[PDB]
């Protein structure tokens, strides 16, 4: 058999690859992953930074 | 007594309930011990003393 053939692919590939397209639906995932992560990396960081306030007790005393 | 507020009774109901306790206070000008009636920021106190 030669080199020049190339194996079947017909079971994996798309309707056009239509590259307007095959960009929008990857990019949009990737976006919103790192949307929900920005929001939770903040979350977090002042979760740890506040709990360095002044406490209860020394707030009754105020 | 200040965590009660906003969780069984008002700020003002337990105001009353603390004044119905004494707790000592720290000593006058010559160095005898006083008392005091309780305030939001003491704690509950217990029926006996050790
Ligand atoms: C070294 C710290 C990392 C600990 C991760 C352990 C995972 C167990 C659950 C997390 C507990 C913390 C919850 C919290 O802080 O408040 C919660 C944060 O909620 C979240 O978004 C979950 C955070 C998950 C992490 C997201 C991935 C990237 C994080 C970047 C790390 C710098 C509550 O939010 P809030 O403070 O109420 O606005």
């Amino acid at each position: 058999k030669s080199t020049y053939r190339t194996p079947n692919f017909d079971d994996v590939l798309k309707e056009n690859n239509d590259a307007d397209k095959g960009r929008s639906y990857a990019y949009f995932m990737v976006g919103a992953m790192g949307l929900l992560s920005s929001a939770g990396a903040k979350s977090t960081v002042e979760t740890f930074i506040s709990s360095m306030t002044a406490t209860a007790d020394v707030l009754a005393m105020a | 007594w200040r965590t009660l507020v906003g969780v069984s009774h008002t700020n003002e109901e337990v105001r009353n309930m603390a004044e119905e306790f004494e707790y000592d206070d720290e000593p006058d000008e010559q160095g005898n011990p006083k008392k005091r009636p309780g305030k939001l920021s003491d704690y509950i106190p217990g029926p006996y003393p050790n």
